[PDB]
RNA sequence: GCCGUCGAAGGUGGGACAAAUGAUUGGGGUGAAGUCGUAACAAGGUAGCCGUAUCGGAAGGUGCGGCUGGAUCACCUCCUU
RNA sequence: UUAGCUAGUUGGUAAGGUAACGGCUUACCAAGGCAACGAUGCAUAGCCGACCUGAGAGGGUGAUCGGCCACACUGGAACUGAGACACGGUCCAGACUCCUACGGGAGGCAGCAGUAGGGAAUCUUCCGCAAUGGGCGAAAGCCUGACGGAGCAACGCCGCGUGAGUGAUGAAGGUCUUCGGAUCGUAAAACUCUGUUAUUAGGGAAGAACAUAUGUGUAAGUAACUGUGCACAUCUUGACGGUACCUAAUCAGAAAGCCACGGCUAACUACGUGCCAGCAGCCGCGGUAAUACGUAGGUGGCAAGCGUUAUCCGGAAUUAUUGGGCGUAAAGCGCGCGUAGGCGGUUUUUUAAGUCUGAUGUGAAAGCCCACGGCUCAACCGUGGAGGGUCAUUGGAAACUGGAAAACUUGAGUGCAGAAGAGGAAAGUGGAAUUCCAUGUGUAGCGGUGAAAUGCGCAGAGAUAUGGAGGAACACCAGUGGCGAAGGCGACUUUCUGGUCUGUAACUGACGCUGAUGUGCGAAAGCGUGGGGAUCAAACAGGAUUAGAUACCCUGGUAGUCCACGCCGUAAACGAUGAGUGCUAAGUGUUAGGGGGUUUCCCGCCCCUUAGUGCUGCAGCUAACGCAUUAAGCACUCCGCCUGGGGAGUA
């Protein structure tokens, strides 16, 4: 626009939004406020882990968990790999990335550095889903 | 009202160039005598020639175009316009085209191509770019 | 040492604001090949759309004013070799 | 979607008080002050040199390092002292913890560690003042969780070797094979040198170390180098650390993996699997022959690191000043009057605020960049330079912007002659059509559908003929035709009232344009108040079609459509095109004019000029369609607006 229609406003952006909103953690304990501390990844407590199917066109039993965070929110998110050594009651640590699968779950949660074991079933992929080197 | 001369001026110019024709009419101004007399000095006006009537101008021109009839310039703008006022120090004056064109700007001591003033290092404001 | 002013903390009172909560409740997004009817997309089988009003389970309808972003036909008048 | 805030506030007087000026505090007088150029509030946040990114403008951050500020369990206060209203000082109040003879008393790790708890996650409860710097001392010397140094994490950068050369037989073996062979592959084995690094023995125990006091000798002062105050000599000081590093000897022996291989994007084969398991950053793979799942081989990238995740920038021109758009894609509000603001016709003189230009001071240092030097190189560090201000002072210039003064008319406005127009208000008038009623004539029908049915009709319909009453809009005229800023204006006559153009050009001499906020007008529908209702017509009734139709269809039918005054204040309010100004090929018309020639007379004809009002079209422009003097072209100023859809005009 015209010069001094631009001075007298400050030329406002388009601000965007995150793609983990959930990267944020309320404050712990001793405290009712929402803190904004920022993580690469929570931990959890998964109260229930169930399975359920995607949309069309893909078709498949795939296998997801709610987990309790550390902010004491509640998410879900779906387990990768052959095998899951999860249940009711199982802490588990998660991140972030979201899944086509069916909206209500955009997390998935790493397989190896909490109670979730990795699996031995793959050789490739080992320094994913936990599996260590074998020999 | 009409809120500038030299986009008047600029204007007709360049549309004059869109249709080709050697003569154009348009009321004169002490700056603008002097940047037609510079626009000739470049080599881009074949002749200058004022007039008086009541009362200012009109200031007649006679264009220039090839043996093949083909427009010199390939573009021709202001910068300095109304609102937004531009200025020009001696070193940051700008090289537009390089030798190819030249830079009309108007200084403490008169109007010149962009050349004599990063010489004399004294720069001034910027009217238009050509070339 | 006594008295006087200021004085925090504390108590009392009334308001303001924020967040959770709450029986129920309203609307929305989504999901199975759910059912009902098919208004809109063509002259969509009653042209559509815009606002308002009113009716109706509902898509919607109707009335009033407006637009073409309307077609079979056809512009008063006008343009075109 | 934070609009009024402020009463010691603002101003004064007087005094007190403070190192100081000051409503800083008191008493008196006054009612001002702050705020659209964003006060106040709310929410968040220490700031900066810089760091990251970007070509650049910019964007994000305030970790180390340095500067400034604020704070020391929470709140209040003050003594000391130059300096504190005090982090390891005091008193009180408050919370916590703890001892006690129960009477009362002791502390504040946001200091170093270290410990708990929270979190995804962040470390010794280290040696020492050898150096630098602190506090004190006459000094020696003291003290200093500053700091020097050591140590833990691949946390980051950089570098580093995991051997070299010769070596084919294409060895074996694995993989694939169209069963020939090919792949790995000089790769391996082996031969010869090597030791990156390591292991041993030695040295060096290197630098950083400079010194203070101590004796010789010298200058200033005193009568007195008697003694004192000043420079040399020689004596004397390492936690790091026996380091670093170096010498000689020995071995390829201790030292390599991660991701990806459909495209993006460099890198394919077999098998398993068969919409299952799974992959997935996107496009998307897989339901029996998956180069996309998993595995094997091979290959590519990268490396003591690699991949994932979160965050930031770029890409992103996807906030567009450089560098965006608004016909149709999101985006011109309905329009009008206009404040503040932004912008500004022509010429002269003048000022020199902006601008340009030079100097001066300053922009700490570290950092970025450049150049060089030193740690074996690099990293790093040092040096020096440049760079960095919207910086202040001051010397000059005056085209341009700006200030002042003086001239002009071409913009705008006025003036004199004209032109037209459904332009607005109030009233009345004329006739037809319609409706109702009445009468005469007159019969079996009238009415309606595609077919009907409803309804009306023997109380004589309809209709015909006449006359009368009602309410409601005005037949041709009517046209792409005009007026009006849009919404609108078509009956006539008058009264009052607003606008437009042409010519004129005498006249005022820039007085102009855009224009947030504000104000008013604003379709129809809807509403308040009272009438009128002839027609027409939401809701509604009957019938008909229809599987069904409360819809379309037919017959009625209320509000409503009408008037008068208020109310509301949207619309596809459109030309999906903001207003103002200037320029750029044409032809063809239409509405209200003007100049000229042709005619005895132009009224008959033509040319030229206006302004709207159209079309076809060139240049150019556009996603294309289309725009084209009535630009969506070529530019300028100003305003409005958009930054994916749904949510949603919703809360």
């Amino acid at each position: 626009p015209t010069i001094n229609q631009l001075v007298r406003k400050p030329r406002q952006s388009k601000i965007k939004k995150s793609d983990s909103p959930a990267l944020n953690k309320g404050f712990n304990s001793k405290k009712k406020k929402f803190t904004d501390l920022n993580s690469p990844q929570k931990r959890g407590v998964c109260t229930r882990v169930g399975t359920m199917t995607p949309r069309k066109p893909n078709s498949a039993l795939r296998k997801y968990a709610r987990v309790r965070l550390s902010n004491n929110i509640e998410i879900n998110a779906y387990i990768p790999g052959i095998g899951h050594n999860l249940q009711e009651h199982s802490v588990v640590l998660v991140r972030g990335g979201r899944v086509r699968d069916l909206p209500g779950v955009r997390y998935h949660i790493v397989r190896g550095a909490l109670d979730t074991s990795g699996v031995d079933g793959r050789r490739q992929g080992r320094s994913l889903y936990g599996t260590k080197k074998p020999k | 009202t009409m809120t500038d001369p030299i986009a008047d001026m600029l204007t007709r110019v360049r549309n004059a160039n869109m249709v080709r024709h050697e003569k154009l009419e348009l009321p004169a101004s002490n700056i603008k005598k002097e940047i037609a007399e510079i626009l000739k000095s470049e080599g881009f006006i074949k002749n200058v020639e004022y007039v008086e009537d009541d009362k200012q101008g009109v200031l007649r021109l006679f264009l220039k175009y090839g043996q093949n009839d083909e427009r010199v310039i390939t573009g021709l703008k202001r910068i300095s316009k109304p609102g937004l006022r531009v200025y020009a120090k001696a070193s940051e004056m700008p090289k537009v085209l390089n030798g190819l064109g030249i830079a009309l700007v108007s200084t403490s001591e008169g109007v010149i191509t962009d050349k004599e003033a990063r010489k004399r290092n004294v720069g001034g404001e910027i009217i238009a770019y050509v070339w």
